């Protein structure tokens, strides 16, 4: 899209209407006549484009209304109101921009943020350019969280997110302009290869991905036009409604062979019947001859009735002679018909154990994309969040994606090995309660009007607790934390000294010998600069393999790419890497996903901030003072890092509106 | 509003399937037992069919005799007058088998025969005799 609509698109804006939070903040306009809604309207999409067409210093209100024209540079209030909702949501300066109006002196409340995760990164930054004090606690020695890169000599390999996923309408576009990240584009080219080691042949990589597409549909059609997602009282999962979209395929074919031989005995017995004719009626034919002939020996002069005989017979004969002929008429009709059945057989499988073997390596992606086995996700929800996904190619930040929230900490107050042990949140306000990592005994106490919670959705999870909230947390939230899917996916990076696959694919696919090793190494990534290939694990592997040490999995990857491009090519490698996510304390997995039972619905319960009970009894009912950021808290983008910093842009405004005020409501 | 094509996915079926943890491979085994049932009877079949076709061997061309090119004739001589009544007597009122018993008679003119003598050679009284068959 193209000039002010193109803005609001770019901003995940519908351009010719009125969000519902935008309505919270002008109930007067949305309430109010068409005219004065587009004028907002028009005002905001201006905003934004003015914002976005050079994010690299603060779009300040004063230059936004100056190069407003009129009739829209007018009503300079509600000019003041667009741009002042617009800053405090992150729709316009957020990320690194050069301030024009500098901090003020002195600041207003204090935040806690737990994590500096990009989601933390992003709200500590807005929440300071709030003129708040914001101090972040975090666990590791770094900043990122699950944006994490290796960084070896001239190696730059990333064990964390990879890819942005497309700039059309995503925040990342505004960070990349911000920020030096070399994004390259994926090109959509994979070539398989199997167990062996030999390129799957492009009739079948192109037959079976077909399969697996029209399945993932069919799954769709069971679950919106079916409504199969109950069976047995439990919630139906992607993994089952799959096999049994399987089972009825094979079941159809074999159905299909039945009705199709059941079509060859229906006519081998009508020939059976027919030649029971032909036999009866030649032996007929045997009597009426020999008679004949005893009748046509009576040598003339005969007297009329055995002339009679001799044409009479004569006749009969001739007339069986006749049936017999329009009777083999009918056998060569039914011998080209069952000749022609035994030409044209079905399908003799659905799948042979080669293919679905290959059907095996597209769910392994599948199980890649949810970091999770199928058997897990939601059948109705796990792609609940389609409709937003951005449009464009997708790409990969080339020299490491760490560049982004190293960027986004500058000028931070971050505590890193600082690990958030408890949190205690009242009516009066909080205090954390950290250690410091290398040494525990060290103990730290930090009080703060408000904390925004950025904990991964697999340390929240963690029995018995990592962190404890005093007073606990209502049921409502741990009951979404309990029903949501933290997944598990892991990556192995290979470096060696020469480039010895194909540079013109940035990935290809090594097929599972198994069903249950389907995610064991099956997918390789070159996405860097330097000799790197990027080896998934993902699925019930990802689990297994972390019991597993680096040198066997180091291993396993010589051993398939030594298959799959030969024994010669394959060097040692110079410097290897095996993430193991699910161990790592800091995240206890890899990313959200949606699972069975729960729903997008279980991420906004994440996302909805916790009010403490009054001290005093009988005490005014107090503000909210614990708020939560992360992938898992935005049900429209989770498990990525625009959704990691859609959702802190959220609450630091979330928060800011609490502590600040919103003064653009009247 | 309906599944992509090639796949196949009733309301019906489903259940079947659902129904039971092991029901899924019991019905692709009765079918699959079923499929072997057709094929061993088509084996059956087929072996029958040939045999039926072994005897068969031969056709029935020892046994056919040459076409009667023969010009139709409009006057009765007494010899397929009496043809006639014989035939009559043995079919009935197959108009036709009765003209190629005669040979030089057409279709028509037996019909016409049956009135014309219908009381000299007693048709009637002769075909009551063929209704006794
Ligand atoms: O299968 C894939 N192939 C692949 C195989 C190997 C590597 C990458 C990709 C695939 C991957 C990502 C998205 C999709 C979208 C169409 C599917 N959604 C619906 C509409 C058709 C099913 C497919
Ligand atoms: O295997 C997959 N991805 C993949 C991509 C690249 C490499 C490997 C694997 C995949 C297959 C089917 C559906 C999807 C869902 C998430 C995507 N949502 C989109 C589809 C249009 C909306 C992912
Ligand atoms: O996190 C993800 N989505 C997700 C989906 C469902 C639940 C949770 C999370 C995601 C992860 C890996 C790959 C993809 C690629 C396929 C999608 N490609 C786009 C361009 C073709 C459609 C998505």
């Amino acid at each position: 899209p193209s000039g002010v609509e193109g803005a609001a698109f770019q901003s995940r804006l519908p351009h010719d209407r009125m969000t519902s939070q935008e309505a919270a903040c002008f109930p007067d306009i949305i309430s109010g006549p068409q005219q004065t809604q587009k004028v907002f309207l028009f005002i905001r999409n201006r905003t934004l484009q003015l914002w976005l067409d050079n994010p690299k210093i603060q779009l300040t209100f004063e230059a936004t209304l100056q190069q407003l024209e009129a009739p829209y540079n007018s009503d300079t209030v509600l000019v003041h109101r667009v741009h002042s909702y617009l800053e405090r949501h992150g729709l316009i300066n957020f990320g690194i921009y050069k301030r024009i109006k500098p901090l003020p002196t002195k600041k207003t409340g204090k935040v806690i943020i737990i994590g500096s995760g990009v989601s933390g990164l992003a709200a500590a930054r807005q929440l300071q350019s709030f003129g708040m004090d914001v101090t972040l606690l975090e666990a590791r020695d770094r900043v990122g969280g699950r944006v994490a890169t290796f960084r070896k000599g001239n190696y730059v390999a990333d064990l964390g997110a990879m890819v942005v996923t497309g700039l059309g309408g995503n925040p990342m576009a505004v960070v990349s302009k911000q920020v030096n990240m070399e994004l390259a584009k994926i090109k959509q080219k994979c070539p398989l290869y199997e167990a062996n080691g030999q390129a799957v042949p492009k009739e079948k990589d192109e037959m079976v991905e077909q399969e697996f597409n029209r399945l993932l549909e069919a799954t769709s059609y069971l679950s919106h036009q079916l409504d199969f997602n109950v069976l047995n009282n439990k919630p139906v999962s992607l993994g089952q409604a799959l096999e049994v979209v399987i089972q009825l395929q094979e079941k159809h074919v074999k159905d299909e062979q039945i009705e199709h031989w059941k079509k060859i005995v229906k006519t081998q017995e009508e020939l059976k019947e027919l030649l029971n004719k032909m036999v009866n009626l030649k032996e007929k034919i045997k009597e009426l001859h020999q008679q004949y002939k005893e009748a046509s020996e009576v040598k003339p002069p005969r007297d009329i009735t055995a002339e009679f005989l001799v044409k009479s017979k004569h006749r009969d004969l001739t007339a069986l002679c006749k049936e017999y002929d329009e009777l083999a008429e009918t056998q060569g009709k039914l011998e080209e018909k069952l000749q022609e059945l035994e030409a044209n057989p079905p399908s003799d499988v659905y799948l042979s154990s080669r293919d679905r073997q290959i059907l095996d390596w597209h769910f392994a992606n599948l199980e890649f994309a949810n970091a999770t086995p199928l058997s897990t996700l939601s059948l109705k929800h796990w792609d609940q969040d389609d409709d937003f996904e951005f449009t464009g190619s997708h790409l990969t930040v080339r020299n490491g994606y760490s560049c982004v929230p190293v960027a986004l900490a500058e000028g931070l107050d971050i505590k890193l090995n600082t690990a958030v042990r408890q949190v205690r949140y009242t009516a009066s306000g909080c205090e954390v309660i950290a250690v410091n990592t290398r040494s525990t005994s060290q103990t730290f106490i930090y009080k703060c009007d408000a904390v925004l919670c950025t904990l991964p959705l697999g340390v929240l999870k963690q029995q018995p607790p990592a962190v404890q909230f005093v007073p606990p947390l209502p049921e409502w939230k741990t009951s979404a934390v309990q029903r949501m899917g933290f997944g598990n996916l892991n990556k192995v990076v290979l470096c060696f000294d020469r480039v010895f696959w194909d540079p013109s694919v940035n990935l290809f696919g090594h097929v599972g010998s198994t069903t249950a090793s389907r995610g064991e190494l099956f997918l390789f990534w070159n996405l860097y600069k330097a000799p790197i290939l990027l080896a998934l694990v993902a699925g019930e592997a990802a689990g297994i393999m972390e019991n597993i040490s680096d040198d066997v999995i180091v291993g396993r990857c010589l051993a398939i790419l030594k298959g799959i491009f030969g024994s010669s090519a394959v060097p040692q490698p110079k410097e290897t890497v095996v993430s193991r996510w699910r161990a790592d304390p800091w995240a206890r997995g890899s990313y959200s996903y949606v699972a069975a039972g729960s729903s997008g619905n279980d991420y906004d319960l994440m996302a909805q901030p916790i009010t403490p009970g009054p001290s005093i009894p009988g005490a005014p009912q107090p503000i909210p003072r614990l708020f939560f950021a992360g992938e898992h808290t935005i049900r429209n983008y989770p498990a990525t890092v625009h959704g990691a910093l859609l959702s802190g842009l959220r609450e630091a405004g979330r928060i800011a509106d609490q502590f600040l005020g919103a003064m653009y409501t009247l | 509003r309906k599944p992509p094509k090639g796949m196949f996915l009733s309301q019906e079926d489903v259940e079947a399937v659902s129904a039971n943890a092991t029901a899924a491979t019991t019905v692709l085994r009765q079918l699959d037992m079923e499929l072997v049932s057709v094929k061993r009877q088509i084996q059956n079949i087929k072996q029958t069919n040939s045999a039926l076709k072994e005897k068969l061997d031969g056709g029935i061309e020892p046994y056919r005799l040459p076409e009667v090119i023969q010009k139709c004739n409009a006057r009765w001589t007494t010899e397929e007058q009496l043809l006639a009544v014989q035939a009559i007597r043995k079919y009935g009122r197959d108009f036709q088998a009765i003209s190629d018993v005669i040979g030089n008679k057409s279709v028509v003119q037996v019909k016409n025969f049956f009135v014309n003598y219908r009381r000299r050679f007693n048709i009637d009284e002769v075909l009551q005799e063929w209704e006794a068959e």
